[PDB]
């Protein structure tokens, strides 16, 4: 199960930029 | 020594009389040449650089040319041994300085690795190298190359 | 014992340094042979080499063993052939920085460079200029920054503080004879300088490459397929493929930017199709199995980027026929613009970026040849001036301004002596010690100086 | 010699058409663009072979259930069950397919490989038939200049 | 064509002066003459 969660895991790192 | 057709009768008789021949008709040619060639090499190199300096700083002088013709026999031996640099010495004076070049240096300079390194240096200095620091990179290249030459010679 | 083993280990290290490239080519050939005999594998969940009349199964194991051994030999021959040069460059750079700029005195380095921070624990050891063919650098910097800063504050961070104090004290009638005890040189050898050297070598790129090579060669024993990664050495190693790979590595940035622009354009086409073309993406097999449609934005974007780009005829050949009303002309425009913008003028760009690199490299080479054939490297006067006497420029560049001659002169000045220099030699040596270089002929020569 | 063998078989006279290339100089401006680099072209073909071998070992190690070129159903053959067979299949079909190799194998809809195999085919496409044939053509175009 | 335009610009900037346009050879008689002439005597920033 990695065809759909890959983009979600890639975007989950930019939350540290969204909080700033 | 007489089959090489280099030594005449006088030279053969001289080299035979200059032998040790200490009661045994046997000579240690190792010590013989290391006694009669080591200082001869240095003094001959000094005479050769003197004559070269005179010839390049006093041309059109037949009185010196006739001497150079007879000195050519020994001047050719030190041909791949003396260098010549044109430096800026006294105020606005291009001085031609001479010096000795080692056989080890002229052997380690002709290696393919050093030649390729020099080619690459010329390439990437003509392409992206500057004008104000050209000698600044050239002396660094010279230092790196003489370092690798020392390293490859001590192995 | 100690002498007879040191004179043997030195000979062994000299052999490994003399045979670095030879062992490199031998390791390449061994990897080639391993990958050639890897062409005889079969599956049974179990990989088996059942392809010959023997003599192929044990030879692979002995070849892998030999390959790992020769990779270790190469990685320890590099340490004796190329590491001295890089540490020499590092020491030269840091010493000249210390003397001419006052880096660790008045111009403390920033945090944007690791070299300036790692070269700090090397200025205060005993054997700091180990490979610089000179040791009078600490004295120079002390005499240069002695009264403008702390006379003791300089030596406290340049080392030799208490050493110089003890030397000035022992200059009087107090001097013993130092003894030499065998098997007790671990205290004599410097550990901090060795630590700095190990940091430098572990930072070196060409050493990390060989480390990765040996790591893959080791993993090749756990799985006899990582020996395929050793074929990348024919590209990242020897320079026999530079003329070909340079055409791709030259732009690089242009190629990734082109791929990004292609991705953006395909995303544009994807949103247009998702918003206006639903009843076409119907890649059903055997009938009544509607799947791989455009019912998902990510799915449709992947479908586009994976099929329409590689289809060779745009995307209008992988979807349904555009015979429906209200879309017969809109979808035709869609496919034809996709074709002309994605696989016609966006692959022509990728190929033009590869074709232009060849011309640029050739122009660089021809420009180098021309600048070498028309002017002199040192004085830079020109070919026309020297082409007045028969074969003048060639003689001028082979006798008067020979780069090899200048290199040999610098070597002679460095290795001759200090108190035996003549007038000109001492003048040039002084100028070289201050790093000024006004003694190089700028725009004059012995022929322009006279008649 | 070939003209003589043409009597034993009236087809070696076809080898005499090579004289229009290896003989007269009416075709030098065209054939010189290919004969100029030469070494660059063989090195490019060798690099292509090496890259295709890399893709072949990757597929042999990670993609087994895809190379299933069966005809009429339930005839699994021409698979990747052999390294040499898979390498020949790649070098013979994926290079000439014009769309990489992702168009000659099964559909990559399976789990754990849906994205890995997509990356596989798209990198094969962009590295083998996009920037490794552009090199071959640039080597021919630069020779004219 | 774009690369040729860029190289032509670089050449016209490296061989002649922008204001007087004399040439590189004339100023390359004193050591590092053209660079000093274009950085001190005819500086576009100085004119601005
Ligand atoms: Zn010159
Ligand atoms: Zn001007």
């Amino acid at each position: 199960m990695t065809v759909k969660d890959m983009v979600l895991a890639f975007f989950s790192s930019y939350w540290s930029v969204f909080v700033t | 020594m007489e089959s090489h057709k280099h030594y005449t009768q006088s030279e053969t008789e001289f080299l035979l009389s200059c032998a040790e021949t200490d009661e045994n008709e046997t000579l240690d040619y190792e010590e013989f040449v290391k006694r009669f060639h080591e200082p001869a090499k240095d003094i001959g190199f000094n005479v050769a650089v003197l004559l070269t300096n005179l010839s390049e700083h006093m041309p059109n002088d037949t009185r010196l040319q006739t001497f150079l013709e007879l000195a050519e026999s020994v001047l050719n031996y030190f041909q791949p041994f003396l260098g010549r640099i044109e430096i800026m010495g006294s105020a606005k004076r291009i001085e031609r300085v001479y010096f000795e070049i080692s056989e080890s240096s002229r052997t380690q300079w002709e290696k393919p690795q050093v030649k390729e390194s020099k080619r690459q240096f010329i390439f990437d200095v003509v392409n992206e190298g500057g004008e104000k620091e050209k000698m600044e990179l050239f002396v660094n290249f010279c230092e790196d190359t003489i370092f690798e030459m020392q390293l490859a010679a001590q192995i | 014992f100690w002498k007879k083993i040191i004179a043997y280990q030195q000979k062994l290290l000299n052999y490994f340094a003399r045979n670095f490239y030879n062992m490199r080519m031998l390791a390449l050939f061994v990897a080639f042979a391993i990958n050639f005999i890897l062409l005889f594998y079969k599956v049974s969940v179990h990989y088996v080499l059942e392809e010959s009349s023997g003599y192929m199964e044990p030879t692979l194991r002995i070849l892998a063993i030999l390959h790992t051994i020769i990779s270790f030999f190469c990685i320890i021959g590099y340490y004796c052939l190329k590491v001295p040069l890089v540490i020499f460059k590092r020491e030269k750079e840091v010493a000249r920085k210390l003397e001419f700029d006052g880096l660790y005195i008045t111009e403390q380095p920033s945090e944007d460079d690791i070299k300036g921070q790692w070269d700090r624990l090397v200025i205060n050891t005993q054997s700091f200029p180990n490979n610089y063919w000179d040791k009078f650098v600490k004295r120079k910097v002390m005499d240069k920054y002695g009264e403008f800063y702390g006379r003791d504050r300089i030596s406290e961070l340049l080392g030799m503080d208490k050493a110089a104090l003890d030397f000035s004290d022992a200059r009087e009638k107090k001097k013993p004879k130092k003894d030499s005890s065998l098997s007790a040189v671990l205290n004599s050898i410097d550990v901090k300088y060795q630590m700095w050297k190990l940091g430098v070598v572990f930072t070196d790129n060409s050493f990390l490459y060989l480390a990765w090579y040996m790591t893959m060669s080791v993993l090749g024993h756990y799985n006899n397929f990582f020996f395929a990664a050793h074929l990348l050495d024919i590209a990242m190693g020897f320079k026999t493929l530079r003329t070909i790979l340079s055409s791709v590595t030259h732009n690089g940035k242009q190629l990734v930017l082109t791929v990004g622009l292609l991705a953006v354009v395909v995303y544009l086409y994807t949103v247009v199709a998702f918003n206006f073309f639903r009843k076409f993406y119907n890649k059903s097999e055997d009938g009544d199995t509607p799947d791989m449609k455009c019912d998902d934005m990510l799915t449709c974007y992947m479908f586009h980027m994976y099929v329409g780009v590689r289809a060779g005829g745009g995307i209008g050949d992988e979807i349904e026929d555009p015979a429906g009303d209200e879309y017969e002309i809109y979808r035709i425009i869609f496919d034809i613009t996709f074709f002309f913008f994605v696989i016609v003028i966006l692959l022509a760009i990728i190929q033009g970026l590869i074709i232009d690199a060849f011309g640029e490299l050739r122009d660089q080479q021809e420009q180098v040849k021309e600048d070498m054939e028309t002017k002199c490297f040192i004085c830079g006067i020109g070919n026309d001036y020297f082409d007045t006497v028969p074969h003048g420029f060639e003689t001028h560049t082979l006798q008067e301004h020979n780069l090899a001659n200048y290199l040999f002169f610098l070597m002679y000045l460095i290795n001759k002596d200090e108190t035996e220099h003549t007038g000109q030699e001492s003048y040039v040596w002084k100028m070289y010690q201050e790093r000024c270089w006004e003694f190089f002929p700028a725009g004059d020569c012995f022929r322009k100086q006279y008649e």
